[PDB]
């Protein structure tokens, strides 16, 4: 049994606010979290509740999934796919170190169109 | 988010979050 590392309630409850939502546990730790307390975006929120929202610590790359440098890892808070900013297709050096979307989301982004 | 327990951190502000 997990819960938001920020309220420790239970998704349908934001305990610290007693309001409903939907946590996100780490597919490694189990540490759940409300995307509201996580500052996530919808797409993230929706993507992280279904697949492995490896807690930001286990987050690592997706282009490596090793954490390697983790000083470049770009955390797509649109699902949680970190990419050492020099792993991306348009690799950055600093630019969107935190936010920024990933490629799976993008190809899926463009796919969302039409 | 913003990584759990494991130290004190590396930042002293409030900008950006979630990394490790
Ligand atoms: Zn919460
Ligand atoms: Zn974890
Ligand atoms: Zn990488
Ligand atoms: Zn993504």
């Amino acid at each position: 049994g997990s819960y938001c590392d920020f309220c420790l309630g239970g998704s349908n409850m934001n305990k610290k606010s007693g309001r409903p939502e939907e946590l996100v546990s780490c597919a490694d730790c189990g540490r759940s979290g409300h995307p509201t307390c996580l500052q996530f975006t919808l797409n993230m929120t929706e993507a992280v509740k279904t697949y492995k929202w490896q807690c930001i610590e286990c987050k690592s790359c997706i282009l490596c999934g090793t954490s390697e440098n983790d000083d470049q890892l770009l955390f797509c808070d649109d699902c949680d796919r970190g990419y050492h900013m020099y792993c991306l297709n348009p690799p950055v050096a600093e630019p969107p170190e935190g936010s920024w979307s990933c490629h799976l989301c993008w190809e899926l982004l463009k796919e969302k169109a039409s | 988010s913003g990584r759990g327990k494991g130290g004190k951190g590396l930042g002293k502000g409030g900008a950006k979050r979630h990394r490790k």
